[PDB]
Order: C-alpha cells, then structure tokens, then sequence
C-alpha cells in the first residue's frame, strides 16, 4: 500500500525524499508554465536552459532558538549567485520563472514547536524612519538569512528595515498571513513543508535584479521548548528549485 | 444565492468530519449538520453586495485644493494620486493587482474673502480644469499658452449647475495597476524604493477663467474617484495600521488588537 | 438596438438600457455579476481531501 | 423640440449612482489583458479562508506573538475553563481584527454559521481531552462544565488528527444580526473546559499551547455596506 | 367596483334576516332589500381611494433642523424616526405590522441673518447631506474625515433647482416593520420598555459645503417621507389621543367623545 | 420592453410606462390594486352562518 | 443632442406625485417575506366591522 | 482510508470523537427501540421529547488512585436531576428508555492500568 | 411633456467631445471634391518614411 | 431609421446613433476609419524591388 | 490592427535582406526576423489614435 505522508520530488539531478510531510500546497491552484505566444510582448526568441536552471539549490541553515522572533529570505536574491541559474540572470535583461519551496525541520517526539512558512507576492517592507525608504542591504540578504526583531526598531534617522514581528515588516497583522499561500510545520505532526508557486506578476517578463516577485518568510507562532538533556540545537534548511525558467535580452554581465 | 442547510439525523460511524489537519493548509469545509442534528432550511439570502464591483463602485473624495482669483497664487496644481486619502487607499490595498475604468466628478465652491474694497459687483465666475500628460509643458503663469489646451483634454464649468463629469479608459503601460511594487527605479538598487517608482499618471491644473469682482475670491475644487468595470487578483490582508506617507508604506509599530481584562471574560 | 434585462428584486420587473456612446468606457458598471469560487484560496493543495477521512494517513 | 418635464432632484450628486458619461479621450486603445493567478470575484471567498485568532488579547500579550497562543497545563482537578469569548465576530475585541472581522467592520448586517478550528501544539507524548461549547442567547454565560454541556458542544481528543472543528449553528430569531453590538440580538457565549486532565510522561513538558482559527461558513452572508470604523486620517498624506 | 342593490318585493316568511346574535361576534351582513322593499339600482361607484397604497402614498414632513455657516453649530444631526410627526405617526399606527419602500425628498432654504458686517458678497451655497449606518464613525467636527463618504451614501445640492430625491429599499432585520413592540431590550426585563428597543435605522448629517459670504447664514433642511409598494396586516383601532413622546405611547387620560346636551337631542 | 396599461377614467385611454432603473425599488407605486376581502375581520367564526336562520339554535 | 422644450411647472414639488427616482443603495438584497394573519388590502373592510356607539355621550 | 480505532458518535446536539477506541459493544445484539403497539399495556398516548431527552450528559469525574477499590453509579439516579430528561421523569409516572454509556480515561504511554466497565441488569446490593 | 432627469455635468464644455449641433447656414451646396496625389489617412505612414539623423549634434 | 454600430473596446457592445438634422454638416466625426497605405510615401519607385535582392544589378 | 512578427530560424543564404540602396529613394522595408532569429508574437495593438481625424478632432 501507500502512505499520504511519504513523498518523493525529482527535479533535474536533485531528488528530495521526506518520510513525513503535510499535503503539498499549490498556492492558487495553478502549476507553473512557460509563457504563451498570445501573451508575449517581446519579439526575440527566448533561451530555456532546461534542467541546468531547474534543479534544487540548498541555502545556508539557521538555528531555531527558544526566543527567535523570525527568519525571512528574498527568494530572487537568494538564488542570485548559485550555479548556472545565477549566471543566466546576470547575463540576461528579462527573466520569468516558477519557484519550488521546501522547508525542512527535524525534532525529537519530546520537542514542541510550530513554524509558519508563507510565500507573499510583492511584500514591501517599510523603513523604521518615516522620511527615509529602507536600504537595499537591509531589504535583501545574499547568501545569508535576514532576521525579524521582537522589539520595534528604536528611534533613528537612518535607513533601516522596520522588523517588528507582529507587523512582519509589511505593517499588517501576522495572523491574517493565511490569505497568502502557506503551510504549517508542527513538530508533533509534520517534518517539512512543500509549496509550489505559479509565476505571478503584472508584466509577462521582468528584470530580476531591479524587481523581486515573492518573499519566503518563517515565523514561530509557538516558541520551541524542550526538557533538559534534549538536543538544544535545531536546524531549519530551505531548499529552492526554479521551475520552467526562461531568459531574454542577451546582455553584457552585471547590473547598474 | 447562499447555500441552504441539509437536514441530518443521529448516526455512529467510522467517518470523522470534525477531525482535520491544520498543517496541510487546506481550510476545513464542514457543514453544521455534520457536527449536530439539523433541520432542512431553504435560504433565499443572496451574496450580491460582497461582489468586488459593488464594494468599490462608490464616489470618494481623493483630494481638494484652493486657488485665488487675485494675489500671487492664481491657479492650483495637484499630481494625480489614489494614496493621499485613507479610505480610498485602504480598499484599493485589499487587492495586490487591480484593473478598472475611472469615473471623475469635480465639485467647485467659491467663498467671498473679506476685504477693504467696497461696492463690489460680481459676474458669474467660469472655472477651467486642464489635465497634462507626462512631458506636456507645465503652465508657469495663469496667462500662459499652455491654457489653450489644443492637444490636452480640458473642461469649462459655469457656477450654479451640475458638477462636470468624465469617464476614463484603463490607462497603464502594465496589464494591471500594481498596488504594491517590491522594486528599485534603477538596476543598481541605490535610489528611491517603492510603488512611487511606477507612478506616472500626469498632473491636473485649475484656474479662474475670469474675475467677476474686485474683492478676493477663494475657490476649492474637490476631486472624486469611482472605480468601474472592476477586475481583481492576488488578495492582501487588511492594512491594520494608520498611514504616514503617500510615497511609502512606512508605519509606526501597532499592537495586534484592543485588550480585554482576562481570557475568560466576555467584556472587551 | 435596445437591451432588456431583469431588475434587482426580493424573493418568496425588467429595465431597458441603451448605449449612447461608442467609447465603451462610458458604459455603466456590471453590478449584477454574482459568480464566486473559493477553490483557489481554500483547498489549495494538489491531492484532493474528502470531508470525512483522516487528513493524514 | 419634444416637450419635457424636469423631475425633482435634477442636477444633484449621489455617491452611489450609476449613469453614462462622455469619455475624456475618444477611442483609446486599452492595453491587452493577461492571465493572473488568484483572481477574486467575491469578498466572501476571502472571509472563508481561516484567520489566526488573538484569543489571549490581554495587556503585554497583544504586543508579543503570545496573543494568538492559548495557555494549557496539566492540572490537579478536571473541569477548569481554558477560555471564554463572545460569539459575534464584528464587535468582540477577540475577532475584530481577524480576516472575517475586518470584512464585517465594512458591512452593517451579518448572517450564517462560523467555523472555529483548534490545533494542539504540544509534544507527541502529551495527550488530553477538551470540551468546546456554544451556549444560545438569553441564558447567563455557563459558570461550570455541567452548565456548558447543556449548550451544544463537541468533545475533542488529542492524538491521531491534531486539529478539531466546532461549528456554531446559526440560532437567531432575526434573519440578520447587526455587526455593531445590538441589545435586541445577542450572538451567544463560546467557552472551553477540560473533559479530562492533560497527561505527560517524565521528560515531556506539562504545559502546551492551542491556536484558534475563525472563518465564514458556506451559509454566511452580508448587507448594507458601510464605512469601516478603524481607518482615519487627520490630514491628507504626503 | 361597489356592490349594486337588488330589487325586492313584500313577503311573509319563517326566515328572519334582521334578527341576529351579537355574542357570536360574526358581524351581521344584511342588505337594505331584506329590511324593506327596494328598486334595482346599478352602482358605478369604485372603492379605488380606500386602498392602503393610495391612503399612504403622499409626502409628509417628518422633521426639520437648522445649521449655521459660521459660529459653533456648523452642522445638524437628526436620528431617523417616523414617530416625531403626529400625522405620519397616526396613519402608520393604523396597522400593527407594515412593509414598505421609502421615498425621500429634502427641501433646503437659506435665510440671511442680520449682522454688523457690511458690503457682504455671497457665492451660491452648496449643501451636503450624509447618512451613516449604525456603528459608522460620527463626525465630531465639520472638517472631519467622516465627510469624505467613500463607504457612505451622500448627496450634494446647489441652491436654486429641484430638491434632491432618492428611493430606499425595504430595510429591516425583521420580515416586517413593527409599529408596536410589547417587549424589553434584555431577558431580565429590567431596562427600557417599548418600540424604541427595535429602533436602529441610523442617523442623518447636514453641513454647508462652502461659505459664500462673511455674514451669518442659517439653513433649514426639511425631510419628507412617502411610503411605496405598501403591504399591511393586523389592523389597529384609531389612536383617539394626543401624543406625548416619540419613544413611548404614554398618554394623558382622554374622555371617550365630545358631549351633546341630551340623549334625545340632535345637536352636538 | 414597453408596457401598455389602462388609465383611471370615469364610467357611464392607455398610458405607456418604461423602467429606466434595475434596483426595482425605483419603480412607481401600485395605485391600481383594487382587491378587497372582509372575510377575515367580519364572519371570523368557524361554523358558517346563513343570512336568515336563527343565529343560535 | 435631440431638441427639447421645457413644460411649465418644471422643477416643482407636488406631495401627491408618482415618478421614478434612483435608489440610495444599488442592488440591496431585501429580507424574504413571511405569512402574516389579518392581511389588509382596503380601508373599507375595516369600516365594515361593527364599532360600539357612545350613544349616551352627555356630561360624566 | 479509514481506521477501526477512530470513532465519531452524534446524538442530539452532542458529538463524541475519540482517536482510539475498542470496537463498540451492543450488549445482547439488540439496538434500543420504541415500544410496540402489540406489546403496549397502557391505553393513553405516550409523549416523546425526541432530541431534548436524547443527548449526551457528562457526569462528575473521579480520580484513579494506585489503591482505589472501585467506583459504581446507579444510572437512572445519575440522570435524575439533569436537563429536560430529569424534568420529564419527575413529571411522568411511567418511563422506558435505552442508555448509551461512554467511559473515557487518558494516560501516558509509560502509565499501565486495566479498568473493567460492566453494565449489570437488576444488580441488588 | 415626458418626465426627465438631468445628469451631473449638464451644460459643461469638454475639448474632446463628439455631439450633434445645428449648422450656421441651412442646405449649403459644398464645392465638388477632385482627385489629389499623396492622400494621407494615418500619421504612422508619414513616420515610416526615413528621416536624416543629425548624429553629430555638437557645438557648431 | 436608427443605425447600430460597434463600440471602441479592448481585445484578448453596440451604440445607437440617430441624425436629427438634414444639413449633413451637423453629424459627428468619423473617428472609426482605421485604413492606412504607406505605398505612396514609401516604395514610390516605378520598377518594384524585392525584399532580398541586390538593390542595383 | 498592428502587423504581428513571424518566428524565424538561422539560415545561410545568397539572399541579402539587410543590404539595400539609399540612392533609389525606396525606403527599405525589412522585419526584425530577417536580421535575427525571432519568436512568433501576436499583436493586439491598434493604430486607432494616429488617424488624421482623431489627431485633429479637439477644440
Ligand atoms: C480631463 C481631466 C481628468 C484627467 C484624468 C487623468 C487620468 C487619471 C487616472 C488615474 C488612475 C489611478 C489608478 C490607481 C492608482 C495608480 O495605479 O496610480
Ligand atoms: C442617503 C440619505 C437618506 C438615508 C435614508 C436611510 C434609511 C431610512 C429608512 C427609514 C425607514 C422608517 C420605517 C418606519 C419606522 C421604523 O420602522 O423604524
């Protein structure tokens, strides 16, 4: 027979296998697909690197502590320097792609914690100073996680993202993040969360470096807690695979 | 029409409708009848006011400005932005992407301003409103060639009748208007960051066509926006915060909700 | 070319509308479009789940 | 010139009016439409989606993520009350800021059932049984478990599926209940009790947490759309 | 059409049409012909003005209020109640339960108020009326955000033309409006008692959009109610008493009728 | 969709009405509804009574 | 623009007038009707019902 | 698929859901049923309160101690003052009814104990 | 006199408006049309024609 | 003699127009006349030239 | 309606679309596809504001 919990996803030369998982979520019920000729603004033929770009890429893990406000990643920036996919976007003016997200956390039966894995289109963070927009370095972290702060940023006259957890940086209630596609990881019931995203954007193709389409955010509604002598370090790993990636506007490398 | 409940009778079974998993993220969908015995009830209720078009098909005042028949400030200029009024901004923010035709009503009221001059005679004021597309020359003075409007849409209104009304076709370089843009104006990423980057809807100019009397007159023009033929996608949570600027989403941090005395208590 | 449509009335009657402009953006709003489908936002997951079966098995 | 009469109210401005007016630009060519995911046709569909409930909205808890969490612990005697909140979604502090409550603040009348979802967030070893009850209006709020059992209730068991759904039947003399609190229509009282004491093995934590999710059922409906109370501006923003 | 009398001829019979019993409570129904010889008469008379709709399809002024362009009282607020006008109240009271659409006409007249200021110039006043549903924020000052009316129905009127007119759909939580409620607001029965318990129709606010001249101007707004598509049930006797409050039916005690000099006399 | 109806005239002649709104609450009043039935208020009693028979027997 | 003339009495208010005017709220869903006893269609039917007569209306 | 252990019983406005249970026992293989006209001694029509009387009623819990001889309840007395069902019997000279019994105990895997739940007709102490 | 309502914006002047108005002279006989070369129906056709480019637009 | 024509709408709906004057110069402008032919201004030369052949041979 | 580009694939040929003569005065008329590989794109764009009447029909 078969188990609803067991799953196996194979993309390119990378295979992911988890013994226990919550049912996979397609965010709007739409599978990612290549762009239609009827809908295509650009005359020039697009280049499709196929399996090269479309493979799982593993990011740097984070430590779940009993008092971690939250961890958040700008996905386009996350894969901006990783393999051929990082190289293709640097070479090309326009790129449109689907994204596969897989968040894995492992804990003992005795451990208890709940993490919310939500992908949000067009999240705009708001600067702590009202008169100043947020800095790019604060807004996007390349090769490293950016962390939410439990307290609101202190009074300041400098660029700085507003990181308070309840607002989530968008100045909106954390609880209503349900409307955005999401999957809950509960240590007693779930080992890991898989979310599949259709490409989303007003324009059919957009320059990846100037504009970021979706932002993966992880927040613990329930703090991690354990009895003494249990493993005190818990690791959360984010693996992202591009889907149906295509590129246009062959150009000299670099952004300015 | 709203779905109508089905009558149910007691049963003991292996099946478990009430039991479900939050982790999957599939919202549970269970009728009252599965949890308890119910009676067959027909519902004539209609979901006909929750439609996006009905919710957003009402005039609201986006902004108002004042100009003077005499003195230095002859005419008023306003850049055309939805964000400067909180009620219009909050409802538009409910969807990430919106496509919609725009209906515009202008209401102009003139108030006499107290003055030293005497025996004033006032012929009916006529007011001209002129809309300029990006890169059209701006008027520098009230008596400028720009006020001819040969290539520019323009309306002339005589005081004492129905307010002037116009319909606007969906104007965007993009397929849909973007309520939120997570992006920089330039490739480098050093520069202004925000929805203001995609903001190029033009500017609106209002002037007295003629001066009826010597005494100073101040005129207020109020601009009203009504979405039509609305189409929405990618819905967003309620804002939950007071606004601070119309160019950014910067916010003072806000508590989640108003607080009751105790978890048990029923009093707010 | 007059168009005859039903009016908004209670339960438990037609209005004539004629277009006098060709811009097509000068028409009235489509208030009577009562169609809804929660399938996108609710039940997003690929594998379908029955109302009364264990959610995870 | 055909003879014509002028109706009373000629040359008047109504916010909610539907008429035909001449376009500012003749024959504009609009940009072609393209396929976008998550298209929205009705507000109710957004309200059907579950929203986390800040049940513990007291003092410092709203400032932290502790608002959403509901405290539970192993206790010497069975029958203690986990929590109690007002049935109506619109006026009550607990449901006012949620997805469904925010949509309701926009509309004057509300109708139909509410689904409440409860997910245990304790260790695998931890086990327990709780009694979730709804009491019909005109009866003082239940003060003991025996009184609560008289009101319709679902007995929940932890383990196997880790979430439960208590569905509150609509029980109103009126077809529509005001979103604003009304003396005439009282929605009800919702309360939780320990069916049995929570039991844990040595080396497992005695105290766990329970999150609550609130949503509109299929029968739910709204009317008389009105301006929302929460959003206000002292001045136009710049 | 009215029933037409049948001709009759003299007869001696066992049958007794005139004789009847009051105790049964079945009203006696006997034609003139049964009591006396009559002649065949055709009647073209029509019962076409006694219809409930014709009786209640005429505008009446429910209430009027005054607001000032200057001074402390900038705007006027009136809670929407049928009871405050005796003629409207008496006819509505004739049926216990009534269901009906509402037609509203507002007439606004402005009177100049005498003042020390001189050489005043007055631009045409524009008047705004805004209706708020229960729980909508009330305006606290005339320059408030509440006056934007993005979510609230509102009308703008310019002086010197036809009065603004609107049609209202039947608004009730209940299937029918209740002229009389024998009930308490709470289960305990300690509290206000009366129809006021079922009273939640909202509030109406009127303000000067603009001030034409320095001198003080006072404006009176009159509200007119016309029932439409009327449906009635459970008819009630004539009130027979002067009213005292609009929140209760409390009455000073009243003699049954005006008194004649003697039972025999034909003079009132 | 024009509707033709009779006018109110004396005894011992048609008016055209067109609805220009879809709210259905914007229509004119139904003045011509001349139907009456006193059976409820008068002759309320269960057992029917004939015009000329002893009322109680 | 079709040529039109204005009749005398344009922009006047008559208490007993029957005309079509735009609803304050578009597409409102009215509450469903339910059966009520003693429905009334005509005033005359109420007058047919017998009424007690204060024939001795003198003084006290 | 389904689990033999999972169960859900719905009576009136009360629903009982246990993740793990032993197969339900019908004591003599007979479901409770209303009395037959052929078998009915009394001429007068009976009154059936339906869902009011037929709902789950929860009794006061007891503490299981390492040395508890036993706990026992007289069932008719148990529900004698509970809801409409307590009221109907006080009002009426004769009553016949079926009874549903549900005994719930929760313990950690490490705990070990065995309880015997038996319903006995006409027990005379 | 048919009953009529007046829309908001009655008696207003819009530069880009298309309506029917009465001729100053009734029944004028217009001069007959004759064939002219290079007839123009679209602005784009003029833009398709090549134009010399002042690429060296510096100083003198 | 009413005339029914299509309106200006987007891609990826009819307006009635009646003439009330006989001057014919009182009619609306012919905005919808989308016909173009660059053959006059571009490719003026007598002998036709193919897209990919030497221009002079 | 605006003309829609045709998809093209690489080829080596005697024919020379890009090469032309200015002296003839016949404006060159070559699509993007002749100069480079292109993809089939449908255009819904309309030349409906460039008409002489629309350009000159404003007060
Ligand atoms: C002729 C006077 C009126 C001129 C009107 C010019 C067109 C204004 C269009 C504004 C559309 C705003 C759309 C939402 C906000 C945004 O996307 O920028
Ligand atoms: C937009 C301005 C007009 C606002 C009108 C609001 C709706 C008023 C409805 C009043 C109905 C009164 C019915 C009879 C008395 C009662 O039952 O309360």
């Amino acid at each position: 027979g078969y188990s609803d919990r067991v799953r196996s996803i194979t993309l390119g030369n990378s295979t992911i296998t988890t013994q226990e998982c919550a049912n996979v979520v397609v965010g709007y019920g739409v599978w990612p697909d290549y762009l239609k000729d009827n809908e295509a603004t650009a005359e020039d033929q697009p280049t499709q690197p196929d399996v090269a770009t479309c493979r799982f890429y593993t990011l740097d893990s984070v430590q779940w502590q009993k008092t971690s406000p939250g961890w958040w990643w700008k996905l386009p920036d996350a894969l901006s320097n990783l393999g051929l996919f990082g190289q293709n976007m640097q070479y090309h003016y326009l790129g449109r792609t689907g994204y596969t997200i897989h968040v894995q956390c492992n804990a003992s039966k005795f451990h208890q914690g709940c993490l919310l894995v939500v992908c949000v289109p067009e999240a705009e963070m708001g600067c702590a100073t009202l008169d100043n927009t947020p800095s790019s370095a604060e807004l996007l972290g390349g090769d490293a996680a950016k962390e939410f702060a439990g307290e609101p940023i202190a009074s300041g006259s400098n660029k700085l993202v507003q990181r308070v957890v309840y607002n989530a940086g968008m100045g909106i209630g954390v609880g209503n993040l349900t409307i955005f596609p999401h999957q809950w990881i509960n240590l007693r019931t779930n080992n890991s969360a898989t979310i599949v995203m259709p490409y989303t954007n007003s324009v059919p193709m957009d320059n990846m470096f100037r504009h970021n389409n979706v932002t993966l955010m992880v927040i613990p509604f329930v703090p991690l807690d354990y009895c003494p002598g249990s493993t005190t370090y818990v690791p959360i790993t984010v693996t992202i695979a591009p889907m149906n990636a295509e590129y246009n506007g062959l150009r000299l490398a670099g952004h300015q | 029409r709203v779905a109508d409940t089905v009558g149910t009778g007691p049963t003991n079974s292996e099946a478990i409708p009430a039991l479900t998993a939050a982790e999957t993220g599939h919202t549970s969908q269970v009728v009252p009848g599965d949890t308890m015995q119910t009676r067959h009830v027909k519902n004539y209720h209609s979901r006909s006011e929750s439609t996006v078009e009905n919710f957003l098909c009402r005039s609201a005042c986006v902004y108002f400005t004042e100009y003077k028949n005499s003195g230095s400030k002859r005419y008023a200029e306003w850049v055309v932005t939805t964000r400067q009024a909180a009620q219009l901004r909050r409802k538009l923010e409910f969807f990430t992407y919106i496509r919609f035709d725009l209906e515009l009503t202008f209401v102009i009221t003139s108030t006499q301003q107290p003055s030293t001059t005497q025996n004033q005679d006032a012929q009916i004021l006529t007011h001209q409103i002129m809309y300029v597309p990006p890169g059209g020359p701006v008027p520098d003075k009230v008596d400028s060639y720009v006020w001819q409007t040969s290539t520019n849409p323009s309306v002339f209104w005589t005081e004492g009748n129905a307010p002037p009304r116009m319909s606007i076709p969906f104007l965007s370089i993009g397929n849909a208007y973007s309520n939120f843009y997570d992006g920089w104006s330039d490739f480098s990423r050093d520069g202004v960051y925000g929805i203001n980057t995609l903001n190029s809807m033009g500017t609106l100019y209002a002037r007295h066509v003629n001066t009826g009397g010597t005494g100073p007159i101040k005129s207020t023009i109020r601009i009203y926006f009504k979405p039509k033929h609305v189409k929405a996608w990618i819905p967003r949570p309620p804002r939950l915060c007071q606004y601070e600027k119309a160019k950014n989403v910067n916010f003072q941090p806000s508590g989640v909700t108003t607080t009751r005395q105790s978890i048990t208590a029923m009093t707010n | 070319g007059a168009q005859v449509s039903t009016q908004k009335t209670g339960a438990h009657i037609h209005y004539t509308n004629i277009n006098y402009y060709k811009d097509a953006a000068s028409n009235s709003a489509t208030r009577q479009d009562f169609a809804q489908d929660p399938g996108k936002f609710t039940e997003p997951v690929k594998d379908i789940m029955i109302k009364s079966l264990p959610a995870l098995n | 010139g055909l003879p014509t009469m002028n109706t009373p109210g000629s040359c008047q401005f109504l916010t909610s009016d539907d008429f035909q007016s001449p376009s500012a630009m003749p024959q504009y060519d609009v940009t072609p439409e393209m396929r976008i995911p998550g298209e929205v046709k009705n507000l109710m569909e957004i309200a059907e989606v579950d929203s986390v409930v800040p049940v513990q909205n007291v003092g410092e808890k709203v400032n932290s993520m502790e608002a959403y969490q509901i405290p539970v612990r192993s206790n010497e005697g069975s029958g203690t009350q986990v929590f109690g909140f007002p049935l109506q979604p619109g006026y009550s502090s607990v449901f006012s800021r949620t997805l469904l409550g925010e949509i309701l603040n926009y509309y004057t009348h509300w109708s139909g059932s509410i689904k409440l979802t409860f997910m245990f967030c304790g260790s695998a070893m931890a086990t327990g049984k709780f009694l979730l009850a709804y009491s019909p209006l005109g009866a003082g709020a239940p003060t003991k478990r025996v009184d609560a059992m008289l009101g319709t209730h679902v007995v929940w068991d932890v383990g196997l599926q880790s979430s439960c759904v208590l569905c509150i039947p609509w029980i109103s003399q009126t077809h529509y209940r005001y979103v604003a609190s009304d003396e005439c229509t009282a929605g009800g009282f919702i309360t939780c009790w320990y069916q049995t004491n929570i039991v844990v093995p040595a080396d497992a934590q005695s105290s766990c947490y329970i999150m609550c999710f609130v949503s509109a059922c299929n029968d739910f409906s709204v009317r008389l759309l009105k301006d929302t109370p929460f959003i206000s501006q002292e001045n136009f923003f710049q």
